[PDB]
């Protein structure tokens, strides 16, 4: 009757007013990417229209989700991160 | 406000977390601090806890799962998920509902179980613990 609390994927949404450069910026401080990696990502996003950036705990990835969000409001840019059961 | 017994709970869990480097403090690291918090700790054992499991348990899923800072980042550190500041809010309001203000290990222990997804909250569930085992040890001892 009872199951451990199930794992996120934590995803970057596109849009179009977001530059590549704050979403690299958002996966190397958030995610610490290297650039090149962040990089592969951004064009991911770009073109699939979204990209899972990690899997975590489901406390973890409601907290990296919120660090993000408030990272892109502060910057006013509308890059709008989730979260998904794993 | 927090007793000086889960203050310094709390100060230690969090200092720990920071020498460890991990990005941040959980629920799990709360809860493995309140192991030898007196209050959590004599309610866990009047429910017949077996403490070295429980301890065991939550340091094997902390490591597992907490990421960990790179030596580069030395802009940002330790955090408290959002999880963990919930648990804190809501033990105050809980001891406040009564209108009384002395937090301790225990009722914040109590707030534990109101995160619902959390891994801590699932460990005590299945050590067979439940809210109201832990109000009713607060409230009538046995």
């Amino acid at each position: 009757a009872l199951k451990p609390p199930s794992m996120y994927k934590v995803i970057l949404v596109n849009d179009d007013y977001t530059p590549m450069e704050f979403v690299i910026d958002v996966l190397q401080k958030f995610f610490s990417y290297d650039v090149e990696r962040a990089t592969q990502l951004m064009l991911a996003v770009h073109y699939q229209g979204k990209a899972i950036c990690g899997v975590f705990t489901a406390e973890v990835a409601e907290t990296k989700v919120a660090m993000v969000n408030k990272y892109a409001r502060e910057n006013e840019h509308p890059l709008l991160c989730t979260l998904e059961k794993a | 406000m927090l007793n000086q017994e889960l203050e310094l709970s709390l100060n230690m869990a969090f200092a720990r977390a920071r020498e460890h480097r991990h990005e941040f403090m959980t629920v799990e690291h709360l809860l493995l601090a309140l192991l030898s918090n007196p209050s959590a700790r004599e309610a866990l054992e009047a429910c017949s806890v077996d403490l070295v499991a429980l301890r065991q348990e939550l340091e094997a899923f902390i490591e597992q799962t907490t990421p960990v800072l790179p030596a580069s980042e030395e802009e940002r550190d330790t955090q408290p998920t959002l999880s963990f500041q919930r648990v804190l809010q809501r033990a105050v309001f809980h001891v406040q509902s009564s209108g009384r203000n002395e937090v301790t290990g225990a009722n914040v222990l109590v707030a534990i179980f109101s995160e619902q997804e959390s891994q801590a909250a699932y460990l005590l569930r299945k050590h067979e613990v439940s809210r109201l085992d832990v109000v009713n040890f607060i409230s009538h001892g046995t």
